[PDB]
RNA sequence: GUUGAAACAGGGUCAGCUUGCCGUAGGUGGCAUCGCCCUCGUC
DNA sequence: AGGAGGGCGAGGGCGATGCCACCTACGGCAAGCTGACCCTGAAGTTCATCTGC
DNA sequence: ATGAACTTCAAAAAAAAAAA
DNA sequence: TTATATTAATATTATATTTA
Protein backbone atom coordinates (compact mmCIF):
# COMPACT_ATOMS: atom_id res chain seq x y z
CA UNK A 1 0.00 0.00 0.00
CA UNK A 2 3.05 2.23 -0.08
CA UNK A 3 4.89 0.75 -3.03
CA UNK A 4 1.87 0.63 -5.30
CA UNK A 5 1.03 4.20 -4.40
CA UNK A 6 4.62 5.09 -5.19
CA UNK A 7 4.02 3.51 -8.57
CA UNK A 8 0.73 5.39 -8.80
CA UNK A 9 2.49 8.65 -8.11
CA UNK A 10 5.13 7.78 -10.67
CA UNK A 11 2.56 7.13 -13.38
CA UNK A 12 0.57 10.18 -12.32
CA UNK A 13 3.59 12.44 -12.58
CA UNK A 14 4.67 10.76 -15.80
CA UNK A 15 1.23 11.43 -17.26
CA UNK A 16 1.45 15.02 -16.11
CA UNK A 17 4.96 15.43 -17.48
CA UNK A 18 3.75 13.64 -20.59
CA UNK A 19 0.75 15.98 -20.79
CA UNK A 20 2.68 19.14 -19.94
CA UNK A 21 6.26 18.57 -21.09
CA UNK A 22 7.52 21.74 -19.48
CA UNK A 23 5.99 21.94 -16.02
CA UNK A 24 7.00 24.30 -13.26
CA UNK A 25 5.07 22.43 -10.55
CA UNK A 26 4.77 18.78 -11.41
CA UNK A 27 2.53 16.85 -9.08
CA UNK A 28 5.80 15.76 -7.57
CA UNK A 29 6.83 19.31 -6.67
CA UNK A 30 3.27 20.02 -5.56
CA UNK A 31 1.77 16.85 -4.08
CA UNK A 32 4.69 14.57 -3.26
CA UNK A 33 5.30 15.52 0.34
CA UNK A 34 1.81 14.35 1.20
CA UNK A 35 1.31 11.62 -1.37
CA UNK A 36 4.39 9.88 0.01
CA UNK A 37 3.39 10.15 3.65
CA UNK A 38 -0.38 10.78 3.57
CA UNK A 39 -1.99 9.22 0.52
CA UNK A 40 -5.63 9.99 1.23
CA UNK A 41 -4.78 13.66 1.60
CA UNK A 42 -3.50 13.72 -1.95
CA UNK A 43 -4.22 10.70 -4.14
CA UNK A 44 -7.88 11.55 -3.86
CA UNK A 45 -6.97 14.79 -5.67
CA UNK A 46 -4.03 13.73 -7.80
CA UNK A 47 -6.45 11.46 -9.56
CA UNK A 48 -8.81 14.26 -10.38
CA UNK A 49 -5.88 15.96 -12.06
CA UNK A 50 -5.35 12.63 -13.77
CA UNK A 51 -8.26 12.56 -16.26
CA UNK A 52 -7.27 16.03 -17.41
CA UNK A 53 -3.65 15.00 -17.85
CA UNK A 54 -4.75 11.96 -19.84
CA UNK A 55 -7.00 14.18 -21.92
CA UNK A 56 -4.09 16.47 -22.68
CA UNK A 57 -1.80 13.66 -23.86
CA UNK A 58 -1.25 14.42 -27.54
CA UNK A 59 -1.20 10.71 -28.35
CA UNK A 60 -4.57 9.58 -27.01
CA UNK A 61 -3.28 6.04 -27.32
CA UNK A 62 -0.47 7.00 -24.97
CA UNK A 63 -3.16 8.30 -22.63
CA UNK A 64 -4.87 4.93 -22.86
CA UNK A 65 -1.60 3.13 -22.13
CA UNK A 66 -0.80 5.30 -19.13
CA UNK A 67 -4.34 5.02 -17.82
CA UNK A 68 -4.11 1.26 -18.32
CA UNK A 69 -1.00 1.03 -16.23
CA UNK A 70 -2.43 3.28 -13.58
CA UNK A 71 -5.37 0.88 -13.53
CA UNK A 72 -2.88 -1.94 -13.09
CA UNK A 73 -1.02 -0.04 -10.38
CA UNK A 74 -4.22 0.83 -8.63
CA UNK A 75 -5.57 -2.71 -8.92
CA UNK A 76 -2.99 -3.60 -6.29
CA UNK A 77 -4.43 -0.76 -4.19
CA UNK A 78 -7.61 -1.40 -2.24
CA UNK A 79 -7.59 1.98 -0.50
CA UNK A 80 -5.22 4.87 -0.25
CA UNK A 81 -3.99 4.67 3.35
CA UNK A 82 -4.61 7.55 5.69
CA UNK A 83 -0.93 7.65 6.59
CA UNK A 84 1.98 5.73 5.12
CA UNK A 85 4.24 4.10 7.69
CA UNK A 86 7.92 4.97 7.56
CA UNK A 87 8.30 1.49 6.09
CA UNK A 88 6.14 2.38 3.09
CA UNK A 89 7.16 5.97 2.43
CA UNK A 90 10.43 4.29 1.59
CA UNK A 91 8.39 1.96 -0.58
CA UNK A 92 6.57 4.92 -2.05
CA UNK A 93 9.91 6.44 -2.98
CA UNK A 94 11.15 3.10 -4.25
CA UNK A 95 7.82 2.46 -5.92
CA UNK A 96 7.91 5.92 -7.44
CA UNK A 97 11.38 5.46 -8.85
CA UNK A 98 10.68 1.90 -9.99
CA UNK A 99 7.59 2.93 -11.89
CA UNK A 100 9.08 6.13 -13.24
CA UNK A 101 12.08 4.28 -14.66
CA UNK A 102 9.64 1.70 -15.93
CA UNK A 103 7.80 4.45 -17.76
CA UNK A 104 11.04 5.90 -19.04
CA UNK A 105 12.08 2.46 -20.21
CA UNK A 106 12.38 1.97 -23.95
CA UNK A 107 9.04 0.30 -24.70
CA UNK A 108 8.03 -1.01 -21.28
CA UNK A 109 4.60 0.56 -20.98
CA UNK A 110 3.80 0.00 -24.64
CA UNK A 111 4.79 -3.64 -24.19
CA UNK A 112 3.08 -4.31 -20.86
CA UNK A 113 -0.05 -2.67 -22.24
CA UNK A 114 0.15 -4.81 -25.38
CA UNK A 115 0.27 -8.04 -23.37
CA UNK A 116 -3.20 -7.34 -22.01
CA UNK B 1 -8.41 -6.10 -8.04
CA UNK B 2 -12.06 -5.11 -7.77
CA UNK B 3 -14.17 -5.63 -4.65
CA UNK B 4 -17.56 -5.77 -6.35
CA UNK B 5 -19.21 -5.97 -2.92
CA UNK B 6 -17.13 -3.35 -1.15
CA UNK B 7 -20.07 -1.16 -0.08
CA UNK B 8 -17.60 1.71 0.46
CA UNK B 9 -19.67 4.52 -1.01
CA UNK B 10 -16.59 6.15 -2.45
CA UNK B 11 -15.54 2.86 -4.02
CA UNK B 12 -18.98 2.06 -5.38
CA UNK B 13 -19.24 5.56 -6.82
CA UNK B 14 -15.83 5.21 -8.38
CA UNK B 15 -16.97 1.95 -9.92
CA UNK B 16 -20.16 3.64 -11.05
CA UNK B 17 -18.25 6.48 -12.65
CA UNK B 18 -15.91 4.01 -14.30
CA UNK B 19 -18.81 2.22 -15.93
CA UNK B 20 -20.45 5.55 -16.74
CA UNK B 21 -17.37 6.65 -18.64
CA UNK B 22 -17.03 3.19 -20.14
CA UNK B 23 -20.49 3.64 -21.62
CA UNK B 24 -19.73 7.18 -22.73
CA UNK B 25 -16.49 5.98 -24.32
CA UNK B 26 -18.30 3.11 -25.95
CA UNK B 27 -21.22 5.34 -26.95
CA UNK B 28 -18.89 7.49 -29.03
CA UNK B 29 -15.29 6.30 -28.64
CA UNK B 30 -14.09 9.39 -30.45
CA UNK B 31 -14.80 11.79 -27.62
CA UNK B 32 -12.97 14.98 -26.78
CA UNK B 33 -14.09 15.29 -23.15
CA UNK B 34 -15.28 12.09 -21.54
CA UNK B 35 -17.02 12.40 -18.21
CA UNK B 36 -13.64 11.73 -16.67
CA UNK B 37 -12.43 14.84 -18.47
CA UNK B 38 -15.42 16.99 -17.44
CA UNK B 39 -17.16 15.41 -14.41
CA UNK B 40 -14.57 13.33 -12.52
CA UNK B 41 -13.29 16.26 -10.49
CA UNK B 42 -16.56 16.51 -8.60
CA UNK B 43 -17.80 12.96 -9.10
CA UNK B 44 -14.83 12.10 -6.93
CA UNK B 45 -15.66 14.83 -4.45
CA UNK B 46 -19.28 15.98 -4.87
CA UNK B 47 -21.15 12.95 -6.18
CA UNK B 48 -24.52 14.63 -5.80
CA UNK B 49 -23.39 17.40 -8.15
CA UNK B 50 -22.69 15.27 -11.21
CA UNK B 51 -24.02 11.77 -10.53
CA UNK B 52 -27.51 13.13 -10.92
CA UNK B 53 -26.55 14.61 -14.28
CA UNK B 54 -24.37 11.61 -15.10
CA UNK B 55 -27.58 9.63 -15.21
CA UNK B 56 -29.64 12.12 -17.07
CA UNK B 57 -26.74 11.50 -19.41
CA UNK B 58 -26.51 7.73 -19.05
CA UNK B 59 -29.59 6.37 -20.89
CA UNK B 60 -28.58 8.41 -23.89
CA UNK B 61 -25.16 6.78 -23.94
CA UNK B 62 -26.84 3.40 -23.57
CA UNK B 63 -28.84 4.33 -26.65
CA UNK B 64 -25.78 5.49 -28.51
CA UNK B 65 -24.06 2.17 -27.78
CA UNK B 66 -23.77 0.48 -31.16
CA UNK B 67 -24.13 -3.06 -29.79
CA UNK B 68 -27.56 -2.93 -28.21
CA UNK B 69 -26.77 -5.87 -25.95
CA UNK B 70 -23.59 -4.18 -24.77
CA UNK B 71 -25.89 -1.51 -23.38
CA UNK B 72 -27.59 -4.17 -21.28
CA UNK B 73 -24.15 -5.46 -20.29
CA UNK B 74 -23.07 -2.09 -18.93
CA UNK B 75 -26.42 -1.03 -17.49
CA UNK B 76 -26.52 -4.29 -15.56
CA UNK B 77 -23.26 -3.53 -13.83
CA UNK B 78 -24.42 0.02 -13.21
CA UNK B 79 -27.27 -1.57 -11.29
CA UNK B 80 -24.85 -3.99 -9.64
CA UNK B 81 -22.85 -0.98 -8.48
CA UNK B 82 -25.88 1.04 -7.44
CA UNK B 83 -27.21 -1.70 -5.19
CA UNK B 84 -24.23 -0.68 -3.06
CA UNK B 85 -25.10 3.01 -3.35
CA UNK B 86 -28.02 3.76 -1.07
CA UNK B 87 -27.49 7.45 -1.87
CA UNK B 88 -25.07 9.61 -3.75
CA UNK B 89 -23.25 11.18 -0.80
CA UNK B 90 -23.33 14.94 -0.64
CA UNK B 91 -19.56 15.22 -0.27
CA UNK B 92 -17.39 12.13 -0.54
CA UNK B 93 -15.48 11.47 2.66
CA UNK B 94 -11.72 11.76 2.34
CA UNK B 95 -11.28 8.01 2.67
CA UNK B 96 -14.11 7.84 0.18
CA UNK B 97 -12.44 10.62 -1.78
CA UNK B 98 -9.55 8.31 -2.54
CA UNK B 99 -11.69 5.21 -2.82
CA UNK B 100 -13.57 6.91 -5.65
CA UNK B 101 -10.40 7.02 -7.72
CA UNK B 102 -9.78 3.47 -6.57
CA UNK B 103 -13.22 2.54 -7.84
CA UNK B 104 -12.83 4.34 -11.11
CA UNK B 105 -9.68 2.46 -11.91
CA UNK B 106 -10.71 -0.87 -10.39
CA UNK B 107 -13.96 -0.94 -12.34
CA UNK B 108 -12.23 0.47 -15.39
CA UNK B 109 -9.87 -2.48 -15.21
CA UNK B 110 -12.82 -4.81 -14.72
CA UNK B 111 -14.40 -3.37 -17.85
CA UNK B 112 -11.22 -3.51 -19.91
CA UNK B 113 -10.40 -7.01 -18.78
CA UNK B 114 -11.60 -8.92 -21.80
CA UNK B 115 -14.44 -11.21 -20.81
CA UNK B 116 -15.12 -10.00 -17.27
CA UNK B 117 -18.30 -7.99 -17.70
CA UNK B 118 -19.74 -10.25 -20.39
CA UNK B 119 -18.93 -13.24 -18.21
CA UNK B 120 -20.01 -11.81 -14.87
CA UNK B 121 -23.27 -10.65 -16.43
CA UNK B 122 -23.97 -14.18 -17.62
CA UNK B 123 -23.84 -15.40 -14.00
CA UNK B 124 -26.84 -13.18 -13.28
CA UNK C 1 4.82 15.90 8.63
CA UNK C 2 3.35 19.25 7.69
CA UNK C 3 5.27 21.24 5.12
CA UNK C 4 5.04 24.68 6.64
CA UNK C 5 6.29 27.72 4.77
CA UNK C 6 8.32 30.67 5.93
CA UNK C 7 7.80 33.97 4.13
CA UNK C 8 11.29 35.14 5.08
CA UNK C 9 14.56 33.54 4.05
CA UNK C 10 17.08 33.05 6.81
CA UNK C 11 20.46 33.57 5.16
CA UNK C 12 21.51 35.03 1.84
CA UNK C 13 20.57 31.73 0.28
CA UNK C 14 21.70 30.19 -2.97
CA UNK C 15 18.02 30.86 -3.68
CA UNK C 16 17.10 33.97 -1.71
CA UNK C 17 16.36 35.31 -5.12
CA UNK C 18 14.40 38.13 -6.76
CA UNK C 19 10.73 37.60 -6.13
CA UNK C 20 10.17 36.08 -2.71
CA UNK C 21 12.42 34.90 0.09
CA UNK C 22 11.07 31.60 1.35
CA UNK C 23 12.39 28.75 3.51
CA UNK C 24 9.49 26.31 3.51
CA UNK C 25 10.57 23.66 5.97
CA UNK C 26 8.76 21.01 7.98
CA UNK C 27 6.67 21.01 11.14
CA UNK C 28 6.12 17.37 11.96
CA UNK C 29 3.23 16.77 14.32
CA UNK C 30 1.67 13.77 15.99
CA UNK C 31 -2.09 14.08 15.43
CA UNK C 32 -2.42 12.26 18.73
CA UNK C 33 -0.18 9.99 20.71
CA UNK C 34 -0.79 8.54 24.16
CA UNK C 35 2.75 7.97 25.33
CA UNK C 36 3.27 5.56 28.20
CA UNK C 37 6.40 6.30 30.17
CA UNK C 38 7.36 3.80 32.81
CA UNK C 39 9.39 5.14 35.69
CA UNK C 40 11.39 3.68 38.52
CA UNK C 41 12.21 5.62 41.66
CA UNK C 42 14.64 3.32 43.40
CA UNK C 43 15.26 3.77 47.10
CA UNK C 44 18.82 2.53 46.80
CA UNK C 45 19.90 5.44 44.62
CA UNK C 46 17.64 7.74 46.57
CA UNK C 47 20.08 6.97 49.38
CA UNK C 48 23.23 8.03 47.58
CA UNK C 49 21.70 11.14 46.02
CA UNK C 50 19.60 12.15 49.00
CA UNK C 51 16.47 12.13 46.86
CA UNK C 52 14.00 13.26 49.48
CA UNK C 53 10.31 12.54 49.78
CA UNK C 54 10.08 16.27 49.13
CA UNK C 55 12.27 15.86 46.05
CA UNK C 56 9.84 13.10 45.07
CA UNK C 57 6.66 15.13 45.47
CA UNK C 58 8.40 17.74 43.36
CA UNK C 59 8.90 15.06 40.72
CA UNK C 60 5.26 14.00 40.97
CA UNK C 61 4.16 17.59 40.49
CA UNK C 62 6.66 17.83 37.65
CA UNK C 63 5.28 14.81 35.83
CA UNK C 64 1.68 15.91 36.33
CA UNK C 65 2.27 19.50 35.25
CA UNK C 66 5.37 19.53 33.06
CA UNK C 67 3.60 19.60 29.71
CA UNK C 68 1.23 22.34 30.75
CA UNK C 69 4.41 24.41 31.06
CA UNK C 70 6.81 23.05 28.42
CA UNK C 71 5.04 24.13 25.25
CA UNK C 72 6.37 24.98 21.84
CA UNK C 73 5.54 25.42 18.21
CA UNK C 74 7.23 22.07 17.67
CA UNK C 75 5.23 20.02 20.17
CA UNK C 76 2.06 22.05 20.36
CA UNK C 77 -0.18 20.57 23.00
CA UNK C 78 0.99 17.81 25.30
CA UNK C 79 -0.75 16.81 28.50
CA UNK C 80 -0.05 14.50 31.39
CA UNK C 81 -2.93 12.04 31.14
CA UNK C 82 -2.23 10.05 34.26
CA UNK C 83 0.45 9.14 36.77
CA UNK C 84 -0.21 5.85 38.55
CA UNK C 85 2.50 5.40 41.17
CA UNK C 86 3.12 2.02 42.79
CA UNK C 87 4.72 2.71 46.16
CA UNK C 88 6.14 -0.52 47.57
CA UNK C 89 6.32 -1.16 51.29
CA UNK C 90 9.97 -2.12 51.12
CA UNK C 91 12.98 -0.39 49.66
CA UNK C 92 13.05 -3.66 47.72
CA UNK C 93 10.19 -4.39 45.36
CA UNK C 94 6.93 -5.73 46.74
CA UNK C 95 6.10 -7.01 43.25
CA UNK C 96 7.90 -7.17 39.92
CA UNK C 97 7.65 -3.79 38.25
CA UNK C 98 6.12 -5.04 35.02
CA UNK C 99 3.50 -6.97 36.97
CA UNK C 100 2.51 -3.50 38.13
CA UNK C 101 2.78 -1.85 34.75
CA UNK C 102 0.66 -4.33 32.84
CA UNK C 103 -1.59 -3.65 35.81
CA UNK C 104 -2.25 -0.23 34.29
CA UNK C 105 -3.45 -1.33 30.87
CA UNK C 106 -4.21 1.41 28.36
CA UNK C 107 -6.10 0.31 25.28
CA UNK C 108 -7.55 2.32 22.45
CA UNK C 109 -11.27 2.70 22.96
CA UNK C 110 -13.59 -0.13 21.91
CA UNK C 111 -13.82 0.71 18.23
CA UNK C 112 -11.62 3.69 17.40
CA UNK C 113 -9.49 2.77 14.40
CA UNK C 114 -7.27 5.83 14.82
CA UNK C 115 -6.97 7.70 18.09
CA UNK C 116 -7.64 11.43 18.19
CA UNK C 117 -7.61 12.12 21.92
CA UNK C 118 -7.45 10.57 25.36
CA UNK C 119 -11.20 10.17 24.89
CA UNK C 120 -10.26 7.51 22.34
CA UNK C 121 -8.20 5.65 24.94
CA UNK C 122 -9.29 3.73 28.01
CA UNK C 123 -6.87 3.58 30.93
CA UNK C 124 -8.04 0.71 33.11
CA UNK C 125 -6.06 0.25 36.30
CA UNK C 126 -6.11 -2.98 38.30
CA UNK C 127 -6.01 -2.03 41.97
CA UNK C 128 -7.54 -5.35 42.98
CA UNK C 129 -4.56 -7.44 44.10
CA UNK C 130 -1.73 -4.96 44.70
CA UNK C 131 -3.05 -4.53 48.25
CA UNK C 132 -0.56 -7.27 49.12
CA UNK C 133 1.17 -4.42 50.85
CA UNK C 134 1.56 -2.00 47.92
CA UNK C 135 -0.08 1.37 47.26
CA UNK C 136 -1.38 2.46 43.86
CA UNK C 137 -1.67 6.21 44.23
CA UNK C 138 -3.26 7.67 41.10
CA UNK C 139 -1.95 11.17 40.53
CA UNK C 140 -3.22 12.06 37.06
CA UNK C 141 -5.76 9.39 36.21
C1' G D 1 38.56 -32.40 41.36
C1' U D 2 45.34 -29.49 39.16
C1' U D 3 44.31 -26.23 34.61
C1' G D 4 41.07 -18.72 32.43
C1' A D 5 39.13 -18.02 36.27
C1' A D 6 36.80 -12.20 37.86
C1' A D 7 35.03 -8.74 34.43
C1' C D 8 28.83 -3.03 32.87
C1' A D 9 28.36 0.06 28.77
C1' G D 10 28.28 2.04 32.24
C1' G D 11 26.22 6.91 34.77
C1' G D 12 22.84 10.68 31.41
C1' U D 13 21.82 14.27 27.84
C1' C D 14 14.07 17.96 25.10
C1' A D 15 16.34 18.33 19.00
C1' G D 16 15.11 21.50 20.04
C1' C D 17 13.87 26.95 19.11
C1' U D 18 9.97 28.49 14.71
C1' U D 19 8.54 29.19 9.93
C1' G D 20 1.56 31.99 5.45
C1' C D 21 1.34 27.63 0.94
C1' C D 22 1.17 30.83 -0.72
C1' G D 23 -0.54 35.40 -3.47
C1' U D 24 -5.20 34.24 -7.90
C1' A D 25 -7.33 32.68 -11.81
C1' G D 26 -14.53 33.19 -16.37
C1' G D 27 -15.92 27.36 -17.27
C1' U D 28 -16.31 29.12 -20.41
C1' G D 29 -18.03 30.93 -25.28
C1' G D 30 -23.21 28.48 -27.62
C1' C D 31 -26.18 25.03 -29.37
C1' A D 32 -34.26 24.49 -32.07
C1' U D 33 -36.24 18.88 -29.52
C1' C D 34 -36.59 18.68 -33.11
C1' G D 35 -38.93 17.90 -38.06
C1' C D 36 -44.79 15.05 -37.90
C1' C D 37 -48.31 11.74 -36.78
C1' C D 38 -57.03 10.95 -38.58
C1' U D 39 -58.59 8.46 -32.67
C1' C D 40 -59.74 6.22 -35.27
C1' G D 41 -62.98 2.53 -38.32
C1' U D 42 -68.82 1.80 -36.14
C1' C D 43 -72.77 0.13 -33.09
C1' DA E 1 -88.55 -5.16 -15.75
C1' DG E 2 -83.93 -6.07 -18.75
C1' DG E 3 -81.46 -3.91 -21.27
C1' DA E 4 -75.97 -3.13 -22.99
C1' DG E 5 -71.72 0.50 -20.62
C1' DG E 6 -66.46 -1.05 -25.22
C1' DG E 7 -64.40 -3.73 -28.76
C1' DC E 8 -59.13 -2.59 -30.62
C1' DG E 9 -54.79 -0.98 -31.18
C1' DA E 10 -51.77 1.69 -31.63
C1' DG E 11 -48.93 4.80 -27.02
C1' DG E 12 -42.86 6.25 -30.52
C1' DG E 13 -40.15 6.84 -34.69
C1' DC E 14 -34.77 9.13 -34.85
C1' DG E 15 -30.80 11.19 -34.22
C1' DA E 16 -28.17 13.89 -31.16
C1' DT E 17 -26.42 13.80 -24.48
C1' DG E 18 -21.51 17.05 -27.09
C1' DC E 19 -17.69 20.24 -29.25
C1' DC E 20 -13.03 22.89 -27.56
C1' DA E 21 -9.12 24.22 -24.71
C1' DC E 22 -7.28 24.60 -20.06
C1' DC E 23 -6.14 21.26 -14.97
C1' DT E 24 -1.74 25.20 -14.15
C1' DA E 25 1.63 29.38 -12.94
C1' DC E 26 5.96 30.49 -9.28
C1' DG E 27 9.34 29.84 -5.50
C1' DG E 28 10.84 28.17 -1.27
C1' DC E 29 11.62 22.09 1.68
C1' DA E 30 15.45 25.16 4.77
C1' DA E 31 18.29 27.90 8.83
C1' DG E 32 21.89 26.50 12.86
C1' DC E 33 23.78 24.61 16.50
C1' DT E 34 25.53 19.95 18.17
C1' DG E 35 27.33 14.49 16.32
C1' DA E 36 29.31 14.50 22.22
C1' DC E 37 31.34 14.57 27.07
C1' DC E 38 34.45 11.43 31.12
C1' DC E 39 37.38 7.24 31.77
C1' DT E 40 39.45 2.73 30.56
C1' DG E 41 46.79 2.20 28.75
C1' DA E 42 51.51 -0.11 28.64
C1' DA E 43 55.03 -0.21 31.80
C1' DG E 44 57.18 0.82 35.28
C1' DT E 45 57.99 2.35 39.92
C1' DT E 46 56.46 3.93 44.25
C1' DC E 47 54.33 3.44 48.32
C1' DA E 48 51.60 1.74 51.67
C1' DT E 49 50.98 -2.12 53.62
C1' DC E 50 52.23 -7.44 55.58
C1' DT E 51 54.54 -11.16 56.88
C1' DG E 52 57.90 -12.92 58.92
C1' DC E 53 61.94 -12.24 61.64
C1' DA F 1 55.89 -7.58 50.44
C1' DT F 2 52.07 -7.07 47.41
C1' DG F 3 48.85 -4.18 44.86
C1' DA F 4 46.80 0.07 44.31
C1' DA F 5 48.30 4.63 43.01
C1' DC F 6 50.88 6.93 40.18
C1' DT F 7 54.25 8.21 36.62
C1' DT F 8 56.12 8.16 33.13
C1' DC F 9 55.91 6.78 28.58
C1' DA F 10 53.98 9.14 23.05
C1' DA F 11 52.75 13.41 20.85
C1' DA F 12 47.57 10.16 15.61
C1' DA F 13 45.00 9.86 11.96
C1' DA F 14 42.37 11.67 7.43
C1' DA F 15 39.10 9.86 1.50
C1' DA F 16 35.86 9.56 -2.18
C1' DA F 17 33.41 8.42 -9.13
C1' DA F 18 33.26 11.04 -14.98
C1' DA F 19 33.07 9.19 -20.47
C1' DA F 20 35.72 7.69 -24.37
C1' DT G 1 18.38 11.47 -18.67
C1' DT G 2 14.99 8.49 -20.39
C1' DA G 3 9.60 8.37 -23.07
C1' DT G 4 5.96 9.88 -26.18
C1' DA G 5 0.42 6.42 -29.34
C1' DT G 6 -6.47 2.99 -27.90
C1' DT G 7 -7.64 -2.25 -23.50
C1' DA G 8 -12.94 -3.25 -23.84
C1' DA G 9 -17.19 -3.55 -26.51
C1' DT G 10 -23.57 -8.25 -28.54
C1' DA G 11 -30.12 -8.55 -23.88
C1' DT G 12 -30.69 -8.78 -17.23
C1' DT G 13 -36.37 -9.66 -16.71
C1' DA G 14 -41.20 -11.11 -18.13
C1' DT G 15 -48.05 -14.74 -16.25
C1' DA G 16 -54.13 -11.52 -11.96
C1' DT G 17 -54.16 -8.04 -5.61
C1' DT G 18 -59.19 -6.57 -4.64
C1' DT G 19 -64.17 -7.63 -4.78
C1' DA G 20 -70.77 -9.00 1.42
Amino acid sequence: IGYVLGRLFAVLEKIQAEANPGLNATIADRYFGSASSTPIAVFGTLMRLLPHHLNKLEFEGRAVQLQWEIRQILEHCQRFPNHLNLEQQGLFAIGYYHETQFLFTKDALKNLFNEA
Amino acid sequence: GLDRNRQDIGYVLGRLFAVLEKIQAEANPGLNATIADRYFGSASSTPIAVFGTLMRLLPHHLNKLEFEGRAVQLQWEIRQILEHCQRFPNHLNLEQQGLFAIGYYHETQFLFTKDALKNLFNEA
Amino acid sequence: EHSITRMAVTNEKDASETGDNRTMGRKFTVPYGLYRCHGFISTHFAKQTGFSENDLELFWQALVNMFDHDHSAARGQMNARGLYVFEHSNNLGDAPADSLFKRIQVVKKDGVEVVRSFDDYLVSVDDKNLEETKLLRKLGG
